[PDB]
């Protein structure tokens, strides 16, 4: 857990310094958030978290 | 703010399908009026001959 | 004899030299006293290099460094005007709060002066640019210091009980369109130099 | 008729343009923006998130 | 764990505060100046100070 | 409108204002400027209560409060002038070169010459009164860091190459005077008791 | 234009009419009711109670 928390925690600092982007639009911010949501659930500590 | 969009977008849909379908109207007759501008001067020319 | 200002205008004018600018909503008899007799106060301030700027729909007033022949090189070498440049950390923070202040304006138009936000919510927001220094008391008082010198230049209220802020008006004219886009010409030019 | 009832549904975008032919293409703008971002089609993955 | 869902609310706040964009067109042009002036400012090199 | 002020005028003024001063000895242009031109100036001034004095033996210039003695109250406050009191190592260094110039004033008449005092003399007089702080460095640079103050409030400039400073006219016009020279009624008092 | 403004504040009475010229009986109809006797009783009852 000590490194579930890590990853979890640059995910979302990856979409902060994403979402940023003007080229960026709505469409663009939530298919990131789900997409982003699910392969960090995907990665091994994803699958020990869920 | 998803369900609002989605009604938004399926109410804007209708409104650009009916443009066009008067946009279509709208050109047919621009050259059904152009024939009115000509029909006199070449029923001159032929009353001419 | 000798001839006087009005000492309402002579109070109203000197009142808004000290603060730099004023509001209606907070301030209103100086506010309506100024729009009395405007011509005046720009008569007033007219030998010192200063001038006016006016916003009806937001009740502030401004002064502003009078440009007709000083030297283009910075208004701020004004001798009088105290308060140093703005710096970019500032400017980071006033871009931060003039998009929350639009997102408030559209909340209810211009609406009244009460721009809040919490403080919680800024500090996620410059982690991203000034970095992470792994310590949320330090984070915390880097953006108050930050905070501080805004409200020296007068665009922030001092903290409050609740962690809480109002963004003062001034913002819009400090963040207009014009000098942002302005800035950003230049920091374009900055970056590609950096190369 | 049917640009009216978009207005109806509308939040802060359309309210800046009249309801009738010489506005029409802010709506086709409008349409364009709410097409192009695919909001609508998300929904149901995000009920579930 | 709670770390983790203290992530993932805190990065819906900033998709929740970031779609909520529907503005008149004033703000729609100050909001596409500070969001290139933003973008802009993440290329420098924030940890010097002389910078 | 209205056809500009004289930008030379303007300058001398806001300059003025800069330091409450001018100096012939120092800057003879806005010095001369406002000396031939007192009516524009004052009448610039008079919208924010405010006034010059002069003492054209000592070459000086210098701004006062415009409001009328006693006008409503006692003791004035004015919104662009904060009053501040000096610390007591402060009125302590006034003191002493208020009495030293005025002593070097009889010395060679009025304004005849600027008062000067070197770090030698200095150091003396105010370790009679303050005492050791805990080393000769230490006297020396609360010393400076006292001359520099006072040179931000316009009565002394810093030390020169030789360390001999030199006493603004300026001081010739202090507010109050009396309780100067009551403080140094009791400073002279706690030398000889305290020995 | 107009009608159809009106459709949006209804609350029950012209919803089930349509929006053209062969639907202003219904409108006038409705127009008249309030007018004649849902108005004054209405306001009869507020101020009353």
């Amino acid at each position: 857990f000590r490194r579930v928390e890590d990853s979890w925690r640059e995910a979302d600092r990856a979409l902060r310094q994403s979402i940023i982007g003007e080229q960026y639009h709505r469409g663009d911010i939530v298919e990131r958030l789900l997409n982003d949501q699910d392969a960090l659930l995907n990665t091994p500590e994803g699958r020990v978290f869920d | 703010e998803l369900e609002t969009a989605r009604k938004q977008q399926q109410s804007l849909q209708p409104v650009a399908l009916s443009w066009e379908k008067y946009q279509k109207q709208e050109r047919q007759l621009a050259d059904w009026l152009t024939l009115e501008s000509l029909l006199p001067l070449w029923f001159a020319q032929q009353a001419s001959h | 004899s000798e001839t006087r200002t009005l000492q309402k205008i002579r109070e109203a004018t000197q009142e808004l030299l000290k603060y730099g600018l004023l509001e209606e909503a907070s301030k209103p008899n100086l506010y309506r006293i100024v729009l009395s007799h405007p011509e005046e106060v720009t008569r007033i301030l007219e030998p010192l290099d200063l001038d006016i700027g006016i916003d009806e729909i937001r009740g502030l007033l401004y002064v502003k460094v009078r440009l007709d022949e000083t030297p283009a090189q910075d208004e701020w070498a004004h001798p009088l005007v105290r308060r140093q440049r703005l710096n970019l950390e500032q400017s980071l923070l006033v871009a931060i709060l003039r998009q929350h202040f639009v997102a408030w304006e559209q909340e209810s138009g211009t609406g009244a002066s009460q721009a809040q936000i919490a403080i919680d919510d800024l500090l996620p927001q410059l982690q991203i640019y000034l970095g992470d220094p792994g310590s949320e008391s330090k984070e915390r008082t880097r953006l108050l210091t930050l905070l501080d010198q805004l409200k020296g230049h007068g665009l922030v209220t001092s903290p409050d009980a609740h962690e809480r802020i109002v963004i003062r008006p001034i913002i819009a004219h400090l963040a207009d369109p014009i000098n942002l886009q302005a800035l950003l010409a230049w920091l374009r030019e900055q970056i590609a130099q950096q190369t | 008729k049917r640009m009216s009832e978009a207005k109806r549904v509308d939040t802060g975008a359309l309210v800046e343009a009249g309801a009738d032919l010489d506005d029409i293409p802010v709506y086709l703008q409008r349409l364009q923006e709410l097409t192009e971002e695919a909001l609508p089609e998300k929904l149901n993955r995000f009920l579930d998130y | 764990s709670q770390t983790v869902l203290q992530a993932r609310a805190r990065s819906e706040r900033d998709v929740r505060g970031f779609m909520k964009t529907g503005l008149a067109a004033e703000h729609h042009r100050v909001g596409h100046l500070l969001n290139e002036f933003l973008n802009l400012a993440l290329k420098l090199d924030w940890q010097r100070q002389m910078i």
